[PDB]
């Protein structure tokens, strides 16, 4: 009897992550207000395997 | 976004886009092959045969 066995696994993985917090406040004497902020947030994962 | 004027006159916008995707792919491939072969006797024909 002869037997051979072969097993290969191969695995593959990625993640990107971006987070953009851009803020501005300006406020005058009790006159003038105005506060904007812009959040941005980006993330891909990706797996591969064989 | 937030705006106030004079103290009295206030005005918000708030807005939100949230766009998440996902794609998955899985293949499989499973190949088989048995081969027997049994041989049991041999039958030859005696010399002395008419």
């Amino acid at each position: 009897q002869e037997d051979h066995v072969r097993s290969s696994f191969l695995l593959d993985n990625q993640n990107s992550q971006n987070t953009v917090t851009a803020s501005a406040g300006i406020a005058f004497l009790n006159i003038v207000n105005f506060k904007v902020e812009t959040d941005y947030i980006s993330q891909t994962s990706l797996t591969k395997d064989y | 976004t937030e705006l106030a004027l004079f103290s009295r006159v206030n005005g918000k916008f708030s807005t939100e886009f949230q766009r998440m995707k996902t794609l998955q792919v899985k293949d499989q491939a499973v190949t088989t092959r048995v081969q027997v072969r049994n041989r049991i006797y041999t039958v030859k024909t005696t010399p002395t045969s008419e």
